[PDB]
């Protein structure tokens, strides 16, 4: 797996550029493990980080930009106790072989909301 | 089931008057069901109230009752000295009387590419997207 991260880190200015700014700007971000100001959790360096909003836009079109071009990364990030909503479906599937239409996709999507309705207090208004 | 429903508005307001039509050629019902319809939508405070920014100077006398009676006029024609109606966009919506969660209303696509007058018209029972719903 390291001669992958070697390859992509050398041979392509995104990933070289993303490695850039974090180890010259983003180094003195850097948090101690178990720390409340991790954001952003690197689990192939290992490093924690505490990023304000400001750098965290370009942090976020660096890692945009390595996407685009199929890079392989595993940063991840530590939500708090108020963050958005995630959820996670490990799938059964009987058979070796789903098409997940889109207009199933709407009907599960209404009914999270309305379970979100019933489950939950949202705030007034549009 | 699958009902759409079509828009076609007036290509300008002439004297400060403005009309807009809506077109169901899926539904089928009697003559008495479609006054009952239109009586039951000529009191509604939501549709009015929509219009009272919409500079409708009275909302509520806007839809005449006698459109249930009164022949209707195929798409692309007019009146003498009148300009046809043009329809700004149709409306596509699903229903399913089994279990009703939420009415998935959208926009038909390629609207232009259709035989309009025939999918459109009242009677018709052969239109490739307007389908006969029997009430």
């Amino acid at each position: 797996d390291t001669i992958q991260l070697t390859a992509q880190r050398k041979y392509l200015a995104e990933v070289q550029a993303l490695e850039t700014l974090l180890a010259r700007e983003l180094s003195v971000f850097l948090t101690e493990p178990g720390s409340k100001k991790t954001n952003i959790i690197n689990r192939i360096t290992g490093k924690t980080y505490a990023l304000p909003s400001t750098e965290l836009l370009r942090f976020y079109e660096h890692l945009e930009q390595c996407r685009k071009q199929g890079a392989l990364m595993y940063f991840l990030e530590r939500q708090g106790t108020y963050s958005g909503l995630m959820l996670d479906y490990d799938l059964k599937l009987n058979t070796n072989a789903p098409s997940l239409e889109s207009s199933v996709l709407s009907r599960l999507c209404h009914r999270i909301f309305v379970h979100i309705k019933n489950s939950s207090v949202l705030p007034e208004g549009s | 089931h699958k009902i759409h429903f079509f828009f076609t508005l007036k290509p300008e307001a002439v004297q400060g008057k403005y009309g807009f039509h809506v077109l169901i050629p899926g539904l089928k019902m009697a003559a008495s069901t479609k006054k009952s319809i239109i009586a039951s939508l000529q009191h509604d405070a939501t549709v009015q109230k929509i219009l009272h920014e919409q500079g409708v100077a009275n909302p509520e006398s806007c839809l005449d009752p006698h459109s249930a009676s009164v022949p209707s006029l195929l798409y692309g024609s007019s009146k003498l000295n009148h300009r046809p109606y043009q329809l700004k966009t149709g409306f596509e919506l699903v229903f399913d009387s089994s279990d009703p969660d939420y009415i998935p209303i959208h926009q038909i696509k390629n609207i232009e590419s259709y035989n309009l007058v025939s999918e459109l018209s009242l009677t018709n029972e052969q239109g490739s997207l307007v389908r006969p719903v029997y009430c």
